C-alpha cells in the first residue's frame, strides 16, 4: 500500500503551517507490473523475501 | 487601591471597576490585530509589533 498508493504518516510544519507527510514509491518503481518484482519484505529472521 | 499597590515590588497589581456590559467588555479604546501574512515567523512578528 505504501509503495504503490502512498501512505499518510503524520504532519510537519512548512513555513508555520501544518502539512501532511507522505511516503510513496518513486515513480519509475511503480509503473509496470514487472516492477512488483523490485520490492522485498523482511522476514522474522531478517531475510528479504520477494 | 491602585495607588497603594503601586508600591508593591515584583508584581503589577491593578484594581478596576466592571464594564457596564461585561459581555461586551470594555469599549474604551481600540483593539488592533497585527497579522503575519507571509509566514515571517514569531520573531519577525515580534519585531514588527515592537
Amino acid at each position: 500500500g505504501a509503495a504503490w498508493g502512498g501512505s499518510y504518516v503524520n504532519d510537519f510544519i512548512d513555513r508555520g503551517r501544518v502539512k501532511k507527510v507522505y511516503v510513496m514509491s518513486e515513480a519509475k518503481y511503480r509503473m509496470l507490473p514487472d516492477d512488483i518484482g523490485d520490492w522485498y519484505v523482511r522476514a522474522a529472521d531478517g531475510q528479504m523475501v520477494p | 487601591a491602585t495607588r497603594a499597590f503601586s508600591q508593591i515590588k515584583d508584581a503589577m497589581v491593578f484594581a478596576f471597576n466592571l464594564p457596564a456590559i461585561v459581555e461586551l467588555g470594555t469599549a474604551t479604546g481600540f483593539d488592533f490585530e497585527l497579522i503575519d501574512q507571509a509566514g515571517l515567523g514569531h520573531e519577525k512578528l515580534t519585531q514588527a509589533r515592537n
